[PDB]
RNA sequence: CGGGGAAUCAGGGUUCGAUUCCGGAGAGGGAGCCUGAGAAACGGCUACCACAUCCAAGGAAGGCAGCAGGCGCGCAAAUUA
RNA sequence: AAAGUUGCUGCAGUUAAAAAGCUCGUAGUUGGAUCU
RNA sequence: CAAGACGGACCAGAGCGAAAGCAUUUGCCAAGAAUGUUUUCAUUAAUCAAGAACGAAAGUCGGAGGUUCGAAGACGAUCAGAUACCGUCGUAGUUCCGACCAUAAACGAUGCCGACCGGCGAUGCGGCGGCGUUAUUCCCAUGACCCGCCGGGCAGCUUCCGG
RNA sequence: ACGGUCGAACUUGACUAUCUAGAGGAAGUAAAAGUCGGGUUUCCGUAGGUGAACCUGCGGAAGGAUCAUUAACGG
């Protein structure tokens, strides 16, 4: 169940039993954290440098190798964002609807899903106010929206 | 926070309702005295106050002491 | 479906005297229009004084003339028409005399056959219209 | 003004007639509430002379 | 969403009891449900069972008996005291001479008798018969 | 008026509680006081308001929601022992 | 009381009375495994 | 030659959308379900008083346009008593642009989310496995078909599941 | 007696709410047997037609009785 579709997906990845590094992977934690932190100096979310080293350095699942999850390594390195991967992506789209929506003015589709993208970004904002990764003041304004991103 | 040293706390309970067997939360203001010897109280910190005679209008209790929030460091 | 929850003792009751408005009995006793049109006032009795006699015609399937009078409370002044039960009965009440009146039965409704009478004469000139009937008593003027 | 519509009619002729049935509908609507509201004020006169019928001054003696 | 796990797990082993079949797959699984059917199980109920481990909440295959007529969670878990005990096990079971309250207890999971024998109160999770 | 409580009731409940025990309130309506340990007292006083009594027409006297009793009111309630 | 015809125990809502045109959404209510 | 409308057959119990709805080519614009994933965060969720967005047709204010159709209306026909039906003509409307209006048999006359309880093969999308035929015997992958599986869909049939 | 205080009550307008007299107006009821005398399947929403009914326009429902046909598509 979707939380704004009606639609109901099973797409999803499925873990392993095995929580051991492969015996081929020839690879230490710390060239691992290191090759997180090239990608991340090329400039990239924790999802990208999971994909990339997921499909090109086999590097199965890079918590079972290092033993910390990859946003964690960045942030203990210091590299991480002020604003969260999901939250910043949710903006982004906010703000292309917006625009769109200044070109043309009778879409009343683009209306619709923009409400439904600022409620997903209010509900994330409210959920990271309560953990004290964002700051307690910060609100997502309609006009000063792209200034974030 | 907003008054000159005496705040509002709010004290909240649940209440039992007999016939559907169930409770209703409910809760009651308190205008309390702080004392300038608690500085930096902030909002949503717990504190314990004690009962004295009465101070003012509304007053009846006095702070004795504040923890802090549950997150706050 | 309802809620089940531990907490919701209040939406509970709160639900409960919402539609607890919408039963027959529960509002003609707690709205207070029903007292007001009451000509008795919520009494069990009230004593009027005869303006009219009046023969009132059965509904439809049934066939008679129903013998009735029209009296005018003491308390407030309310008109009523009310019903004199036995077979001649009609005879001891004269034009204005005090009339003992009750309910008929159905609590405010028509009973019988009779259209629009709620009420029955009980007593006459302080004589019970049974003790008149039977001859057990003679009633005054 | 039942006048159809010409060919060789311009603006402020077109304009003109369509503002003359314009007014006509809004008087037409005016009146017709009206009729409506009187029609109202009237049933329930008579619903009470109806009842009043019923309760007093109804039967034989 | 899916709530209270332990209302899963008794109504798919009912729903498997009314059709007789001889084993059961729950999931996900608890140590709630784990206590419940332990306690089902020493009274001859439910019988023995497997849990599965993965990494994730695990699973449980039951084998059944044909024994169980009811398996019942009284949601939300009222608390019983000992005094209004007698009127939960008039409300719930079918006999005074078999049939299961679980309740929740400072002392673990039990029945009501027991509760009884040990002398407490606690939350209400279900019945058994 | 509130409680103690009452009627009904499998279990849950619904309804009543003016009323002799405990608490409050008030003495026709307000308001003010004297005395006193204690009263804003009314079988104390002072006004005003509303009633109302005796007058020789100047004045004087009032307060049963105490007991009995009466009128009135009403469907509705006792002896001036 | 009968009234499981006010329903917490414990009613109902296709055709009998009855589910909001649709979706978002705050309060409220509810909230998955996991530690002797 | 022009004007305004409308996109048939292809068009299906096929698809898409929150619903109302949606069908001529091409290009731009921004969204979207499903599927795939040994990606990331790690409970952020469900349902919702209040409050908001959209809401067929008709209707109402402003502008534009008027081909067709056409409430009102005019005639013609029709009868003891016909004032609806029928035919010709025809106004608002029907079309567009900007505002309002917030209603439908707005239907599955059937809240939403989660779980369990029989079977079957067709179909739409995505993915996986595999003989073969085809792109005038394709030189390799690739499309079109064929056989099976998996996932979410629109439906269907069968059943003494139980109601 | 001045002043203050508490403060019943009074007077004047407004906002009311009740009680109680009313010229007249418009009705019915009982008394006058007095005078004259064919169509629609069933609906929904909206607009018009003299208010409603009913009829017509526009858009929706079935809560309205599926017969017959359908294996090749190659030269």
């Amino acid at each position: 169940g979707r939380m704004h579709a009606p639609g109901k997906g099973l797409s999803q990845s499925a873990l392993p039993y095995r929580r051991s590094v492969p015996t081929w992977l020839k690879l230490t934690s710390d060239d691992v954290k290191e090759q997180i932190y090239k990608l991340a100096k090329k400039g990239l979310t924790p999802s990208q440098i999971g994909v990339i080293l997921r499909d090109s350095h086999g590097v199965a699942q890079v918590r079972f190798v290092t033993g910390n999850k990859i946003l964690r390594i960045l942030k203990s390195k210091g590299l991480a964002p002020d604003l969260p991967e999901d939250l910043y992506h949710l903006i982004k789209k906010a703000v292309a609807v917006r625009k769109h929506l200044e070109r043309n003015r009778k879409d009343k589709d683009a209306k619709f899903r923009l409400i439904l993208i600022e409620s997903r970004i209010h509900r994330l904002a409210r959920y990271y106010k309560t953990k004290r990764v964002l700051p307690p003041n910060w609100k997502y304004e309609s006009s000063t929206a792209s200034a974030l991103v | 926070m907003k008054m000159q040293r005496t705040i509002v706390i709010r004290r909240d309970y649940l209440h039992y309702i007999r016939k559907y067997n169930r409770f209703e939360k409910r809760h009651k203001n308190m205008s309390v005295h702080l004392s300038p010897c608690f500085r930096d109280v902030q909002i949503g910190d717990i504190v314990t106050v004690g009962e004295c005679r009465p101070l003012s209008k509304t007053v009846r209790f006095n702070v004795l002491k504040v923890t802090k929030a549950a997150g706050t460091k | 479906g309802k809620c089940r929850g531990l907490r919701t003792a209040r939406k509970l009751r709160s639900h409960r005297r919402d539609q607890k408005w919408h039963d027959k009995q529960y509002k003609k006793a707690h709205l207070g229009t029903a007292l007001k049109a009451n000509p008795f006032g919520g009494a069990s009795h009230a004593k009027g004084i005869v303006l009219e006699k009046v023969g009132v015609e059965a509904k439809q399937p049934n066939s008679a003339i129903r013998k009735c009078v029209r009296v005018q409370l003491i308390k407030n002044g309310k008109k009523i028409t009310a019903f004199v039960p036995n077979d001649g009965c009609l005879n001891f009440i004269e034009e204005n005399d005090e009339v003992l009146v009750a309910g008929f039965g159905r609590k405010g409704h028509a009973v019988g056959d009779i259209p629009g009478v709620r009420f029955k004469v009980v007593k006459v000139a302080n004589v019970s219209l049974l003790a008149l009937y039977k001859g057990k008593k003679e009633r005054p003027r | 003004s039942t006048q159809p519509r010409s060919k060789n009619e311009s603006k402020e002729d077109k304009r003109a007639r369509k503002q003359a049935i314009k007014e006509e509908r809004k008087e037409r609507r005016v009146e017709k509430k009206a009729n409506k509201l009187a029609f109202k004020l009237e049933k329930r006169r008579q619903e009470k002379e109806l009842l009043n019928l019923k309760k007093n001054v109804e039967g034989l003696k | 969403v899916r709530m209270n796990v332990l209302a899963d797990a008794l109504k798919s082993i009912n729903n498997a009891e009314k059709r007789g079949k001889r084993q059961v797959l729950i999931r996900p699984c608890s140590k709630v449900i784990v206590r419940f059917l332990t306690v089902m199980m020493k009274h001859g109920y439910i019988g023995e069972f497997e849990i599965i481990d993965d990494h994730r909440a695990g699973k449980i295959v039951v084998n059944l008996t044909g024994r169980l007529n009811k398996c019942g969670v009284i949601s939300p878990r009222f608390d019983v005291q000992l005094k209004d005990l007698e009127k939960w096990q008039n409300n719930l079971l079918p006999s005074r001479q078999f049939g299961f309250i679980v309740l929740t207890t400072s002392a673990g999971i039990m029945d009501h008798e027991e509760a009884r024998r040990k002398h407490t109160g606690g939350k209400i999770l279900g019945f058994f018969f």
